[PDB]
């Protein structure tokens, strides 16, 4: 008799609480920080200012980053509703092959069935070390990666010796070749060049997330 | 160390000699059950995000579900009104459980920790740690001992009073995805990612038998009500019925029109109907004995990840990524 | 490697029964308990709590 | 004779299409929960307005045109005129609201969720409908709009002829409130949207052009063109026939007014082409 009314009141209270929680849920934007082993993941996170969570806001916008921590990845189906993916790779480890493993990992991530609508932000760390080995060493990418001989810088791209820029563009285009192969217009990639001392990473992520949401909304209305 | 091949050949020869006639041969002449039509009776809403797990209560009245918004909600099926809402420390949960006594609720996820809550006091009671990987499933064996399986190819039996592992089960190669307990709560099985299902002994703590019918990862498993058989589901769109005493499979359920995976498997009270959920946003109802379809449970806009049948077998509940739960009768 | 070798010998020494007996037992159980499942047999609306 | 006959068949076909499209859209929205989005409340309000107009005012107008004599009382003449004005002036502000919603969605992605909520949408729709009905029923049911000319006096006196005669003030006010004000908003909003789309396309081309504005131009072109073509000539002849006496004949006025009514038969063909709507229509007949 009265138990039904008491249960109704409890249901009303629970619904009132859930309605208030929904707003704070919808406000935040989630990200996944996925990088290869030994690829500078620790620094980029540390110098910004079994699992790890990070809270930070830019211009009154809440972001929430997750670092996972298995060669096989069965848990990746749980990350199909994130805003973007931050991929961290060491650009200077082409001889220690670590770079080829990173390329295969990126290819596996891109063409997954459950990640059909997730964009990837690419960070190319260790610019100083790559430049040092490119300019001051007898070893050349040519040996490690053979095709390097044919590629010549894109005429349009900005730039420094004429060899370091060529190497960086070769690496970036080796990634963009996989990037532009499939996926139609559902998701994109935004390559970036980053060193340890760089301080603008938090602004770059903000801009990229804004562009991602803008492009999704534009595509939804048959305008792009 | 070439004797290992000799033992495997011995096992294969014994299994081949054991078989006399197919299951379909014996059960061919029984009458079919005909078309079975099911209609939605209740719809439960209130979850902000997708659902991964659920478990009916032992009284066939209360059920619990866990979503990725980081919240456990205990429903009331009869009057479609909530009772409890428990926030979580971490927002990633992959499993849930309901104690047989109706007093405790457990949940664990991507963090390598199994948590236990005290409904009748709602604050955390214990935190069981020691696994090195994400948890996949957990079942209350009693009010003070719980068995769990994690992603590090191991299973453990815990003690809630002290929070320390009592027995550890090892032997698998790939990740463990599910487990279920026997009707007498003396044995339990497990399905791994190496396409192999094993049968353990809780008291002894040593593996007993192994079945290797499938060709891909196993995502679900459940016992027959009799207690001498169990059926699994895999990524190759096949459900196979094994048997403990004979020690080989008897029947496979497959169709040419399905190429998707399987996420849940359950039986009916009489064991005549086998219910499975697929990635095609709908569930199928199979015939256990004659291996023939008898109905479809459609109505979900996204994939189905959970499914369970009440102890009294009065209804079946399905959960999906569309953040909804439905009760079918 | 001897640990793995021991298990293979251990699992081999179990008595087994023919498929016919197991299939007959399953069919007998399913036919015996067939009259006590609301899913298979549509019960009257009087006893159904979801209507 | 034959002309009278023919007019009928096409008028009945127009009525049937206007009713059928709107009722199908409403049924599809109501039946399925996958379409119960915030943006779909404005669309269902527009669909209800178009359905009400097509079901109420078109048949009686057709009967008046064909029989050349109105067979109901003065009260029903005023009632029909009021419903016509209300529906016409409520079927455009909803399109303005939709344009503003798309503007906010595209230009400010980080604040779209907070700005628009299921609670505020009802307030906006109620405000639009109230302000629409305030300019239709209030000055028509009462006799402010009535004119004092020699023809108008006989028209209001007789119980068989129900024509539209108005003074300058009411016509100008109604036209400005209904059409001219909700046009500059559309133009500004869609100009900004097109500029943003062009900027995004240029960014993509500069980013990954080597390995790899038509759709946006076509979409904005059809959306603006159908509405402007349908409703622009009428809202110019409306002003100019009051500015100058005997400048424009009544027959072309009625023809342009009827051209305006065709617009309600195209909104389902414009705002409801999404894959979800297509699947819903395929499932439901
Ligand atoms: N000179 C230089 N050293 C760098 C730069 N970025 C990273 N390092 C070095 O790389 C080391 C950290 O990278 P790793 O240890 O490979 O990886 P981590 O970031 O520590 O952790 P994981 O990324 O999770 O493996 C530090 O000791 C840094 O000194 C850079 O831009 N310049
Ligand atoms: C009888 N037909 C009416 C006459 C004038 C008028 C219409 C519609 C909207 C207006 O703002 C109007 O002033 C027409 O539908």
């Amino acid at each position: 008799r009265n138990e039904e009314k008491a249960q109704r009141e409890a249901n009303k209270k629970i619904e009132k609480q859930l309605q208030k929680d929904k707003q704070v849920y919808r406000a935040t934007h989630r990200l996944l920080l996925l990088g290869a082993g030994e690829s500078g993941k620790s620094t980029i996170v540390k110098q910004m200012r079994g699992i790890f969570e990070t809270k930070f806001q830019v211009d009154k916008v809440n972001f929430h980053m997750f670092d996972v921590g298995d060669e096989r990845r069965k848990w990746i189906q749980c990350f199909n509703d994130v805003t973007a993916i931050i991929f961290v790779v060491a650009s200077s480890s082409y001889n220690m092959n670590r770079l080829q493993e990173a390329l295969n990992l990126f290819k596996s991530i891109w063409n997954n069935r459950w990640l059909r609508t997730i964009s990837v932000i690419l960070f190319l760390n260790k610019q100083d070390l790559l430049a040092e080995k490119v300019l001051a060493g007898k070893s050349k990418i040519e040996d490690y990666f053979p095709e390097f001989a044919r590629y010549t810088t894109p005429e349009d791209a900005t730039p420094e010796d004429p060899r370091v820029t060529r190497a960086k563009y070769f690496i970036r285009d080796e990634f963009l070749r996989i990037s532009t192969a499939s996926g139609d217009g559902r998701h994109y990639c935004y390559p970036h060049f980053t060193c340890a001392v760089d301080t603008e990473n938090i602004r770059r992520v903000f801009n990229d997330c804004r562009d991602i949401i803008q492009r999704m909304h534009l595509r939804q209305y048959e305008l792009l | 160390r070439q004797e290992a091949e000799q033992l495997k050949n011995q096992i294969r020869d014994a299994r081949k000699a054991c078989a006399d006639a197919t299951l379909s041969q014996i059960t061919n002449n029984i009458d079919p059950v005909g078309r079975i039509q099911m209609r939605t009776r209740r719809t439960l809403r209130g979850h902000l995000a997708k659902i991964y797990a659920m478990h009916w209560g032992t009284d066939s009245r209360l059920l619990v579900s866990a979503s990725q918004d980081g919240k456990l909600i205990i429903w009331d099926s009869y009057t479609t009104n909530k009772v409890h809402a428990i926030p979580l420390r971490s927002s990633w949960v992959m499993t849930c459980a309901y104690a047989p006594s109706g007093n405790y609720v457990a949940c664990g996820g991507l963090d390598n920790i199994c948590s236990i809550y005290n409904l009748k006091t709602v604050r955390v009671s214990r935190e069981l740690a020691g696994h090195t990987g994400y948890l996949s499933c957990c079942r209350f064996l009693d009010d003070n001992q719980i068995v769990t399986s994690s992603g590090d190819t191991t299973c453990a039996l815990w003690d809630i009073e002290t929070g320390q592992q009592t027995t550890t089960f090892t032997g698998h190669t790939g990740d463990v995805m599910s487990l279920s307990l026997a009707p007498d709560t003396r044995l339990f099985v497990s399905g791994a990612c190496d396409a192999s299902a094993k049968l353990w002994d809780v008291r002894e703590g040593m593996c007993r038998q192994t079945f290797t019918g499938h060709e891909s990862d196993i995502n679900a498993i459940c016992f027959f009500p009799n207690g001498n058989a169990f059926a699994t589901g895999s990524d190759d769109a096949t459900c196979r019925l094994f048997d403990l005493r004979a020690d080989q499979e008897l029947m496979t359920y497959s169709h040419d029109n399905i190429i998707c995976g399987i996420t849940s498997v359950s039986f009916s009270k009489s064991g005549r109907l086998l219910l499975a959920g697929y990635d095609d946003f709908n569930c199928n109802v199979w015939d256990a004995l004659k291996a023939d379809r008898a109905g479809v449970l459609a109505g979900h806009d996204n994939r189905v990840s959970c499914l369970g049948v009440t102890d009294d077998g009065m209804a079946v509940a399905t959960g999906s990524w569309d953040s909804f739960l439905k009760i079918w009768n | 490697a001897r640990k793995l070798v021991e298990q293979l010998k251990m699992e081999a020494n179990i008595d087994r029964i023919k498929v016919s007996k197991a299939a007959a037992d399953l069919m007998a159980y399913c036919e015996a308990h067939a009259k006590e499942d609301p899913l298979l047999t549509p019960v009257p609306a009087s006893e159904n709590p979801f209507r | 004779e034959v002309w009278v006959v023919g007019m009928g068949i096409v008028m009945s076909l127009i009525v049937l299409a206007i009713v059928f499209g709107n009722v199908l859209v409403i049924t599809a929205i109501a039946k399925f929960e996958r379409l119960q989005t915030v943006t779909n409340y404005f669309i269902t309000s527009l669909a209800c307005a178009d359905l009400v107009m097509g079901l109420a005012v078109v048949p009686f107008g057709a009967a008046h045109i064909l029989t050349k004599t109105w067979t109901f009382g003065n009260f029903w003449c005023e009632f029909w005129t009021s419903i016509d004005v209300l529906c016409v002036t409520a079927s455009i502000e909803t399109l303005c609201v939709i344009a503003v919603d798309r503007y906010f969605a595209i230009t400010s992605p980080f604040k779209y969720q907070s700005l628009l909520t299921k609670n505020k949408a009802r307030v906006i729709i109620l405000m639009v409908w109230i302000v629409s009905g305030l300019t239709s029923f209030l000055p028509i049911q009462m006799h402010w709009y009535r004119a004092t000319h020699q023809e108008a006096i006989n028209c209001y006196a007789e119980e068989t002829c129900c024509d539209f005669f108005t003074n300058q003030a009411y016509a100008i006010a109604s036209s400005i409130v209904s059409f001219y004000v909700p046009l500059v908003i559309m133009v500004f909003v869609y100009s900004r949207v097109f500029q943003e789309a062009k900027r995004q396309l240029q960014k993509i081309d500069k980013s990954e052009g080597r390995f790899h504005e038509h759709k946006a131009l076509k979409t904005l072109g059809i959306i603006m063109g159908t509405f402007t073509l349908c409703w622009l000539p009428f809202f110019i002849v409306n002003i100019v026939h009051v500015i100058q006496d005997n400048l424009i004949r009544k027959e072309v006025y009625i023809l342009l007014n009827w051209i305006g009514y065709v617009n309600s038969g195209f909104n389902p063909l414009i705002y409801c082409r999404s894959p979800d709507f297509r699947i819903a229509f395929q499932e439901l007949l």
